[PDB]
């Protein structure tokens, strides 16, 4: 029941540092209905070019 | 001959060519033609069973393996003689396998089709008190990614549902509906449209 | 928004068009017959044995983003071809004018993508770098293809409305002679002569003269057709 | 969705029940674990010789030019066969078949 | 033969020249042979001739 | 009923049209030029350099049956020709629409029944 | 009177058109495409992609000796061509009617007297 987001279709997510966007993702559409909790499982990975 | 390689009057039209004979399967992979294919198996089945294809081809330094990530669109087209190309299979890649067969680098691609989407989804709503026609609308629109067209639905014995189908795999629910009705065929067309209609 | 047609064919193609040396078109009878069917001055979409525009739109799926192109043929002009000086093997003569390819679509192109709720431009385009590589562009206000192309129509994916240029031949001529002539819109000219009859807009056939304005001077005493 | 041209996102779904779990973060983890353990993976066999001191969990450089492979991989399984003198390395992941 | 746009110098036909709109800039020559170069008399025009109207008699 | 014309020529023909693999047409300049004379949309009898129709009727005998045909060329359409896709030898691609043969009669036909 | 154009080309040409057996035209796509562009009944100068005639007069000096002809193409009919019957290599069938060559000029002809 977070004000701006309940009853809304959610389409995107992003990891942030204050205002600055670190990552951005497109989600499959969902309605955040009344009494539903929403959570993230945001995987950030550090690799080499081999 | 080929254009520009013959002086006029010297050669016969379209020589040395001749009419196509034999069977050819063309494999299309996100719109690209796969050219090194040497065997194709396509299987098309009634609802309890998965529709699938297996494509076998030659690869070089793993260049072709890279073309087929999981969920890649595959289409198989068939022609015999000088018949137009017919799209016989459409599906998505589930397995890409490359192994050595006695020196040869063999790429095998396995693909499943749209019947997986009726199989791996569950009914979410309670259809108690719905007609089979009303239930099909609710289920296909809510619980499956395939398109619903009311004109593809012909229920031969429409009756009210007294069970809440609210956890069943969609395929199992549909089969129960077919059992209650006149033993109808259901599935997903190549149009990506759902149908439910009298047999034969 | 881009779409390859797998069974489309383009003719004719040479080293002097955009193809490599192994990849020049074959010399089919049907290709010569279909190329000879050209009868315009620009790029245009060809007509059947009864004059209907081929490559119709069919089964327009309302707001559901999709449309079907029916089978047919299109003439697409490209400029800048090289030809062979007579009896030389070498391509050496740069042409002064644009010259047509035939593009034959032998089957329906089904469920072409449109962008949602908006105007989309339907361009048919040829890639002159490889033999018979043909594609459709169809997107929101989408820029015309760089490569030899024709506009098969335009579609609004809100209303499902479709309108189309280029659907038959545009044809600059000097002189034309006929049995009958039958236009859809304006029969235009700096002179119209009726040699035996003029039938007017209400379907009344005047055997004799017509009458200009300011005529009343004739109805007066001693005039022709006095009242 | 984009691959097949589906009207809506291409959902493939399982329902699990874990009644003794009271915490939502644990239920999330069970669901995540379920997705992870059957998520698509490279697997498979390289046949070589020797490597008696190699254990699963170890890393090895593998170059197979006809296959376009030139990588450092984790070993999921080793099989030693005398007679044929084979060491079979399973790399990245091991999954069963009917057994699974 | 069928086209969209015929662009010509001269056109000449041995039967009907039909169109759901005929547009004659510059000249019209009728079935008798009079070569008009202005507007034409509508049927039932006579009201124009009456007191103070255009083309009074 | 019959009237076999012994001197007519038809172009273009290959095994994509209805002929055997031996019996393909030759690649003559005069054929290409006469085929380029097509401009209509249906089948039609071709005009001379002035526009006057060729293959005229002549010399009707009336009660004694017979009639004569003058020289000239006709365009006749045919459906379902096969063509060769891309760089291929093989005829594989069916044409969607009907396409012209130029039929050339080089001399008059005398006394058709 | 003759100004000979060193870069002009003519198509199509065979033994049956008049050239020697060593000298027949090669069958370029650009030739086929430009030949197909014919549509009239007689001979004429061809229009561009916009429907405007090519081979224009240019630099028309009022009182000097010389004029320029622009690039472009024209169609010129000739009669009495011979074509190859059936699958015979021999040119044996005389055409009943006149047929177009394409004449193509790739440059402006400079200073024709
Ligand atoms: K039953
Ligand atoms: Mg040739
Ligand atoms: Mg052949
Ligand atoms: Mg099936
Ligand atoms: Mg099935
Ligand atoms: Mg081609
Ligand atoms: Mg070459
Ligand atoms: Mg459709
Ligand atoms: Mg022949
Ligand atoms: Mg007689
Ligand atoms: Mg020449
Ligand atoms: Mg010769
Ligand atoms: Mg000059």
């Amino acid at each position: 029941n977070t004000s701006g987001i309940v009853g809304q279709t959610v389409r995107e997510a992003g990891l942030k540092s204050g205002s600055t966007l670190l990552t951005r993702h497109i989600l499959a559409e969902f309605l955040l209905d009344t009494d539903q909790r929403l959570a993230s499982s945001e995987s950030t990975r550090f690799t080499s070019d081999n | 001959p080929q254009l520009g390689d013959s002086k006029l009057g010297e050669s016969q039209l379209g020589s040395p060519g001749t009419l196509k004979q034999g069977v050819e399967w063309t494999v299309v992979v996100d719109g690209e033609e796969q050219n090194n294919v040497w065997d194709v198996q396509v299987v098309d089945t009634a609802n309890p069973f998965g529709d699938y294809a297996v494509f076998k081809m030659d690869d070089r330094g793993g260049q072709a393996f890279e073309a087929y990530p999981r969920g890649t669109r595959v289409e198989a087209y068939v022609s015999e003689g000088t018949e137009p190309l017919d799209n016989r299979f459409t599906g998505y890649v589930v397995e890409r396998r490359e192994n050595e067969q006695q020196g040869a680098d063999v790429l095998e691609v396995e693909a499943y089709s749209f019947d997986q989407f009726l199989r791996r989804n569950t009914v979410t709503n309670d259809q108690t008190g719905n007609t089979i026609s009303q239930a099909l609308a609710d289920i296909i629109q809510t619980d499956t990614p395939v398109r619903f067209n009311a004109a593809n639905i012909t229920v031969g014995d429409d009756q009210e549902l007294t069970r809440s189908y609210q956890g069943d795999p969609v395929e199992n629910a549909l089969r129960d509906f077919a059992f209650k009705s006149t033993n109808e065929d259901f599935g997903v067309g190549d149009d990506l449209e759902f149908f439910f209609q009298p047999r034969e | 928004a881009d779409t390859t047609i797998i069974d489309a064919v383009v003719f004719p193609q040479d080293d002097g068009t955009g193809v490599s040396n192994g990849d020049e078109d074959y010399d089919s009878a049907g290709y010569l017959a279909s190329l000879a069917r050209y009868a315009g001055d620009g790029s245009y979409v060809g007509g059947d044995s009864t004059g209907s525009p081929t490559l119709q739109f069919a089964n327009i799926d309302t707001a559901n983003e999709e449309v079907d192109i029916q089978p047919g043929h299109a003439f697409i002009l490209e400029s800048g071809h090289i030809v062979q000086s007579g009896s030389q093997k070498t391509y050496d003569t740069n042409l002064p004018d644009s010259v047509p390819y035939v593009v034959i679509l032998p089957s329906s192109v089904t469920n072409v993508p449109l962008d949602t709720d908006v105007d989309n431009d339907v361009w048919l385009a040829v890639d002159p770098t490889s033999n018979d590589s043909v594609y459709i562009r169809s997107g929101n206000g989408l820029s015309a293809p760089s490569d030899p192309s024709v506009k098969l129509g335009t579609v609004n994916s809100s209303t499902g409305s479709t309108t189309r240029p280029n659907d038959l031949a545009d044809h600059s001529v000097d002189a034309l002679n006929a049995t009958t002539i039958d236009a859809s819109d304006t029969v235009t000219g700096d002179t119209v002569d009726a040699t035996t009859t003029l039938t007017d807009a209400a379907g009344v056939s005047h055997t004799g003269e017509l009458e200009d304005i300011n005529h009343g001077s004739k109805h007066e005493d001693g005039g022709s057709d006095e009242i | 969705q984009d691959s097949l041209g589906l009207p809506s996102p291409g959902t493939q779904r399982k329902e699990l029940q874990r009644p003794l779990v009271t915490d939502i973060s644990d239920a999330e983890d069970i669901g995540r674990k379920y997705l992870a353990f059957r998520n698509s993976t490279l697997s498979g066999t390289v046949t070589t010789y020797g490597l008696y001191d190699a254990e699963p969990g170890d890393t090895i450089d593998i170059t197979i030019d006809p296959r376009g492979i030139d990588e450092e991989f984790v070993i999921a399984a080793i099989e030693y066969r005398w007679g044929v003198d084979e060491t079979i390395l399973t790399v990245v992941e091991k999954r069963g078949d009917v057994d699974d």
